[PDB]
């Protein structure tokens, strides 16, 4: 019965780890796009006077609007993921039978305040704004890849212990 | 031994889950056309996937 | 633009997939879900001993 | 409206040559201000294009 | 793929040390000291000794203190120490098979 | 297992060489445009006085500016390539299953 019920409840946590992941691709998808407007931000093509470049601040203003919104409206069964709740003690997951046969995770902040990517430091109002917020969204996506990595890792180690279960 | 329990049946109700999962997963890459949809797909060229995109 | 291509090529033979590999698979999977599905038709008919009992 | 961008036929007229200068200019500022509102609109629409494959 | 690595190490680790039959652990060096003792036999002295040894990473020689993949050389010990690890469990895996084959013969015997 | 991801690094490394490949070819072109602009400068017909050299040095210049630039901000998953990073150990390829199945390379500042 212990097993039998591990093996549920490896599967549920399967679920919410896809859960989680399926959040961080659109991160991925719109840090991509904000990087793309970043450096068409950058050419001294566009002028401030006519209004070229708050256009594309308009868009990134939103997109960071939107990737604060994938963080903190993300839950699975009434259960805040990427805000920083488990980033303190932790989600346990019960994988077998008797006592303490558990499995410890762990999730971060995925905001855009953590990832020096929020607009306080990422405007793209100037040209000399953009060059930072260039290097600043590669550090974001290369943190994001990063904690997806740290997902799936436990998601391939789940799927072998429910076959040994 | 006889009747209250049919181990067989058991394992091949094992093999095909087994079966049934590797088959979704082969139409989920080949609806998506992506052979990394996930992370746990592989861990290592996600991201070099993610910077050459950037790149390019 | 020949830097853009040959990143390209390279992205698109990481993550893509062929075609005609994932058919393959899956194909197979399809059999040996089949196979399965009729053994354990097989097995649940197996553990039949009504006979000794009654007649 | 034209009332809110200043073209209106009260402030824009083209019966002088003068009024034509200001016309102008008027007109530049029209365009360049609902361009702008086209842009917030359309930022709107590519932020719910994400949100849906998100949902 | 060092934090695949290392949750894999922590599976292996895993299935040694939470492995059990009637309360018993099989895998962790409980048995590799005297071993177990089957009464394959009606009399006195009619039995089988059996040992089953260690099967933990540390043993093995593939725990994270000897088989990081962080450079590109450790990567190189690695896929040896991989290899040995496999033929390793490949050989108990097969002296664990020799004793069920000897007790199906005894069985009919019996 | 690991003849497929040799096949697939052989691949990767097929895609560096072809990036590099393609860096060199706009080096060619702009050295020969540079040959020529020397060949024509070289005559008598041009005089320094009335600024006729000094606009095919302004070329020439913004030339080398651009072959150095080629040099570097050439790179293959964040790694700059003709710079002679690689020209003091090489990078090496894995393709072989086993250990030290390996091929080394080698790049030079250009």
């Amino acid at each position: 019965s212990g097993l039998n019920m591990a093996s549920k409840n490896s599967s549920d946590a399967i679920s919410l780890i896809q859960t989680a992941e399926g959040g961080l691709n659109e991160t991925h998808a719109i840090l991509q796009r904000m990087r793309e407007l970043a450096v068409q931000s950058r050419n001294d093509t566009n002028d401030e006077a006519t209004n070229d470049r708050s256009n594309l601040n308009d868009e990134l203003k939103q997109l960071q609007e939107e990737i604060t919104r994938i963080s903190s409206q993300m839950e699975f069964n009434n259960k805040k993921l990427l805000d920083g709740s488990q980033s303190t003690n932790g989600l346990t997951f019960q994988i077998g039978a008797n006592a303490g046969q558990t499995i410890t995770m762990k999730i971060s902040t995925m905001s855009a305040t953590k990832l020096g990517v929020d607009a306080a430091k990422a405007s793209i109002s100037k040209g000399t704004a953009a060059s930072k917020a260039i290097k600043s969204i590669d550090d974001a996506i290369n943190t994001v890849s990063k904690t997806r990595s740290a997902l799936g890792a436990v998601q391939n180690r789940l799927e072998h212990t429910i076959n040994n279960l | 031994m006889r009747i209250q329990h049919n181990i067989a049946a058991l394992n091949t109700h094992r093999n095909l889950a087994a079966n049934n999962a590797a088959a979704s997963k082969n139409l989920e890459k080949l609806s998506s056309g992506f052979k990394i949809n996930r992370a746990g797909d592989d861990a290592a060229g996600l991201a070099i996937s993610e910077k050459m995109r950037g790149q390019i | 633009g020949t830097s853009a291509e040959n990143l390209t090529a390279a992205e698109s033979r990481i993550r893509d997939t062929d075609m005609a590999a994932e058919m393959m698979a899956f194909t197979k999977n399809n059999i040996l879900t089949q196979a399965a599905q009729s053994m354990l038709a097989q097995a649940n008919q197996q553990p039949q001993g009504v006979l000794q009992l009654l007649q």
